[PDB]
């Protein structure tokens, strides 16, 4: 029990080491950059037309 | 993930087994043969 | 006893680290895509001819 417990924690180390952070250094860039544009516009939507 | 985890067991869990029994039946002999009974 | 104990679990780490997940973000691929290809057979092949 605690050695394969002990082996999923690395195993979901290993799989957040590797597949989640080379896609990461790229997508959060483009992602935070989708969420700024989004609110500025809300914000600009929030205003009255004149 | 089922392919990380056989891996995990297979290649490498055997071989960190086997030095770790290594140092610790070193240690073992080491330390029992120092006591007095 | 204990500051060996560590240096096993750091170098380790480090195997881990560097040698399987620079291979397994490759092979994994290649691997999954095999056994989903031979269950497929298999689950042909478990039919009767006609």
């Amino acid at each position: 029990y605690i050695i394969l417990t002990f082996v999923l924690l690395l195993n979901m180390l290993i799989a957040l080491m590797g597949e989640t952070v080379g896609q990461v250094s790229k997508e959060s860039k483009h992602i935070w950059k989708l969420q700024w544009a989004t609110t500025i516009l809300d914000i600009e939507r929030s205003f009255p037309v004149f | 993930y089922s392919i990380m985890i056989q891996k995990i067991l297979f290649k490498d869990l055997f071989r960190f087994l086997l030095v770790y029994l290594l140092f610790m039946i070193g240690y073992a002999s080491a330390l029992v043969s120092l006591l007095n009974p």
